[PDB]
RNA sequence: GUGCAGUCGCGAAGACAACCAGGAGGUUGGCUUAGAAGCAGCCACCCUUGAAAGAGUGCGUAAUAGCUCACUGGUCAAGUGA
RNA sequence: AUGGUUUGGCACCUCGAUGUCGGCUCGUCGCAUCCUGGGGCUGGAGCAGGUCCCAAGGGUUGGGCUGUUCGCCCAUUAAAGC
């Protein structure tokens, strides 16, 4: 661990958030590498799913276009990013969610808004 | 999850198979026939059949791809896996065989694709003792 | 056990245990070494036991040097005898080891096993000693 | 002599082919044969040591192919250590309990580099069965040098 | 490529002798003698802490600038008397230098890499003596042992010399021996 | 218990302490128990 | 053991410790034993989804499993470690 | 390294006298404990042990051989201490 790598991860989060469009943040619980890798290779040939921090993501947020959130990452963080649109992969994480139920789908930053019953759930499932 | 590269037609020795799954609590005679019935169409397999179970003690299993090490052996002619790579390259394994491994393991391996699977089995053989190129 | 093929004088005065070592104060042969901090006569048995201790703590791999040869005799009068009637005959072969003198040297990949082997050797040795490095 | 090793001559059967103690050419590698002046056909290998001095005698030579599978082997040895103090010198017998071996290149020396050098004979002349015995013979935990002898 | 000549204060020695030297070393200083083509040697008191920092951060053969009573004199570390036991610097022989001097030094050779598992590397030379200008003396002279089988006597002429440096040693000088 | 002047750890669980003026070594494995004496 | 003088690694971009969740496939990487696998024993000591996963930290292990690990993320919260 | 009991080294008091071995009697002390007592670990199931620690309160047999001390042996003993 190094603060140089902290700034590196902040820059990586900022630039990949700018490059890829959909960003589904998740609270990971009830996992296992053997199964998450297996499902991820299948559902993620156009996305990628991995960790985020509570403060490095906040720095990348202040330095990217997701500026004011600052309180969502109080908990485990296993963000995935879809470089097209999280519809197939969003449905994928939705079925994984209704399978395990330990994982929570925190939300995202599709465009301006963070999370609500209106857009994120329905664009994910349907 | 009793992970064992269970062998060909054999009378169930003690170390690898029988009590190996017995200590976890799976039956002793049904699994060999139930797996032979699936390897009829795939005659020739020493698959790492990770023996699995149901709620009330039933034989659940999804047949897996054969092992990369032992498939490399069966394809390299002499069924003998060495132990000293990087210093003595026993025999150069060929790309079509590496890709046949990749194709038969793309079903039931955690590889991304053909070339990722090839790199995975490359590391496998790199630890093993045999060339992969 | 080390021993010379010959000595011009078999019966010699005891080597003077004084002064800091002027030569062999550094490594010049390997990477890690044993430096002495006390004066002492180091013998064949001590040298061989320490060499062996190194060669057992670590095996094939690396090299060992012994920068001292015990070419200095030490006599012993017979037991149950009076003082006088001549000087005793040589019994022990030692090397006069002043402080600073590097005694054992080795080159081995892992500093951990090297230092531990040298520690085994030092515990075989009769003196307070020290690990030293070619680097500084 | 002429029962197992030698049945590969192209010209005509009948053999006085002997495997000179130069490189152990019994494995099916690029080899040739020199009509040994008084003593038959010394069969030698391409990467042999005393091959240039034989090619200096360039007339007394003849083609050979040498794939007579049902025969014996010349044999090759390996460098492996012992320890000499009450353990890991009887590991040679522990690991010879799983393999029988004839003496090739043994040598005991311990005022040396940091081991009781006990360069170990072997009875293994197979292409694809080397690392196996080299693992069986590698109990001492200080196995750094592993290459065979030529 | 150059090297920033490290800065140091150097009070001149008033009383010279073993008593003064020992009192200085107890005061944390270092006796030194600056000589060279200056041809009028100066007897100085460095500071042990910063002098040792300079040496351990820029090797022995280090350029350095000496605030000798205001004057900033350029010098090289020619030799060191270090105690065997304490390993404290007892004395520094320093060489006056200037721009484009082509001094001669004894630089630290450093092996690195890793050969075949079935071998061993023995350094026969702690150092290599070279000629170079006294602002581009390398802190180190590296050599590689990646992919070198036994029987590879790496000598001094086989080293990767930088620009301007010139071997004064012989190429026959064995540096590294790769053995079983 | 072992009572020796040289008491030291034997495994990673062996912890060293100074109890009642005596250097003790404690562990889950009571074989590794030691005391300075 | 304690004091002093340092030095180095890390650290509010949350460190070390604790508490919550996860902690691998390939794969048994190979030899060896009736076996060899994260762990009689040994050779090499890889790659891959990916944060993190060690040719596995150990236990448990007849081999396995289960157990917790190293490690990853979090909750509080600055000293912490060598 | 301890101890100072062995063989010794030194030759410091004692050669105008310091009587010697062994035994008998009388004891006294130390603990480096033979038994008894307390305890830790154990490759301690239990009986019985091994090893280490604490412990000197008391007890620690009678006989054959030998001048013998010592030792061997006989029977015993909780034990037959140094």
């Amino acid at each position: 661990m190094a603060k140089a790598d902290k700034a590196t991860a902040v820059a990586d989060i900022a630039e990949q958030f700018k490059a890829s469009t959909a960003t589904v943040v998740t609270e990971y619980r009830g996992l296992t590498v053997a199964n998450l890798a297996e499902l991820r290779r299948a559902l993620g040939d156009s996305a990628t799913y991995t960790v985020a921090k509570n403060t490095l993501v906040k720095r990348a947020a202040s330095e990217a276009g997701i500026e004011g959130l600052d309180e969502l990452f109080a908990g485990p963080t296993a963000i995935a990013f879809v470089k097209g649109e999280a519809v197939d992969a969003a449905k994928a994480i939705k079925k994984f969610a209704k399978d395990n139920k330990a994982l929570v789908i925190k939300g995202g930053y599709m465009d301006g808004k963070a999370l609500s019953v209106a857009d994120v759930e329905k664009i994910a499932d349907l | 999850l009793i992970k064992l590269q269970i062998q060909a037609g054999q009378a169930n020795p003690a170390p690898p198979v029988g009590p190996a799954l017995g200590q976890h609590g799976v039956n002793i005679m049904e699994f060999c026939k139930a797996y032979n019935a699936a390897t009829e169409s795939q005659r020739g397999n020493v698959i790492p059949v990770e023996i699995t179970v149901y709620e009330d003690r039933s034989f659940t299993f999804a047949l897996k791809t054969p092992p990369a090490a032992k498939l490399l052996l069966k394809a390299a002619g002499v069924q003998k896996g060495s132990g000293e790579p990087h210093k003595t390259k026993v025999a150069k394994v060929t790309w079509d065989q590496v890709r046949e491994i990749a194709e038969t393991k793309k079903a039931d391996l955690n590889a991304n694709d053909i070339d990722a699977a090839a790199k995975i089995i490359a590391g496998t053989a790199r630890s093993m003792g045999i060339t992969v190129e | 056990m080390l021993i010379p093929r010959k000595v011009k004088h078999r019966k010699q005065h005891h080597p003077e245990q004084r002064g800091i070592a002027s030569g062999g104060t550094s490594v010049s042969f390997g990477d890690y070494g044993i430096q002495a901090l006390e004066h002492a006569y180091i013998t064949n048995r001590q040298i061989e036991s320490a060499r062996i201790a190194i060669n057992r703590h670590i095996k094939r791999g690396g090299k060992v040097w012994i920068n001292i040869f015990p070419d200095r005799p030490l006599t012993k009068k017979p037991a149950e005898t009076r003082m006088g009637s001549g000087k005793g005959s040589p019994e022990w072969w030692v090397a006069n080891v002043k402080p600073g003198r590097v005694l054992f040297e080795l080159s081995y990949p892992d500093e951990k096993t090297a230092r531990d082997a040298l520690t085994r050797a030092i515990h075989k040795l009769p003196i307070k000693a020290r690990i030293v490095t070619r680097e500084e | 002599s002429n029962d197992d090793t030698g049945v590969a001559v192209p010209g005509a059967p009948g053999v006085l082919t002997k495997l000179a103690k130069c490189c152990t050419p019994v494995p099916g590698d690029t080899i040739m044969g020199f009509v040994t002046r008084g003593g038959g056909v010394s069969v030698h290998r391409t990467d042999c040591t005393n091959a240039e001095s034989l090619q200096q005698q360039s007339e007394r030579i003849i083609e050979v192919n040498w794939a007579p599978s049902p025969s014996s082997v010349f044999l090759v040895a390996i460098q492996v250590e012992a320890l000499d103090r009450h353990r890991l010198l009887s590991d040679v017998t522990r690991v010879l309990a799983d393999e029988k071996v004839n003496i090739l290149s043994a040598s005991v020396t311990t005022s040396n580099d940091r081991v009781a050098i006990s360069r170990f004979t072997f009875e293994m002349g197979d292409p694809k069965h080397l690392g196996h015995l080299l693992s069986v013979v590698r109990n001492v935990e200080g196995v750094y040098d592993v290459y065979r002898v030529t | 490529t150059a090297n920033i000549p490290n800065k140091l204060t150097a009070n001149v020695r008033t009383r010279t002798g073993k008593g003064a030297s020992r009192q200085a070393r107890r005061d944390g200083k270092v006796p030194a003698v600056l000589y060279g083509h200056g041809t009028d040697p100066q007897h100085l008191e460095l500071n042990a802490r910063d002098f040792a920092a300079v040496l351990r951060s820029h090797g022995t053969n280090a350029i350095l600038t000496l605030d000798i009573e205001g004057t900033e004199q350029l010098a090289l570390t020619k030799a060191l008397d270090v105690h065997p036991i304490r390993r404290n610097i007892q004395h520094a022989d320093l060489l006056v230098v200037q721009r484009g001097e082509k001094v001669t030094v004894e630089v630290t050779v450093l092996v690195e890499g890793d050969a075949t598992p079935g071998t061993l590397v023995t350094q026969d030379a702690n150092t290599i003596e070279i000629e170079a200008e006294a602002l581009s003396i390398p802190e180190q002279l590296t050599v590689s042992v990646e992919g070198v089988e036994a029987g590879t006597q790496i000598t001094a002429g086989q080293i990767s010399l930088p620009e301007g440096v010139n071997l004064i040693s012989d190429p026959e000088l064995l540096v590294v021996n790769v053995v079983e | 218990m072992k009572v020796n002047p040289s008491v030291k750890p034997i495994c990673d669980k062996c912890r060293v302490i100074r109890r009642h003026g005596r250097v003790m070594v404690i562990c889950s494995d009571p074989r590794h128990k030691q005391r300075q004496g």
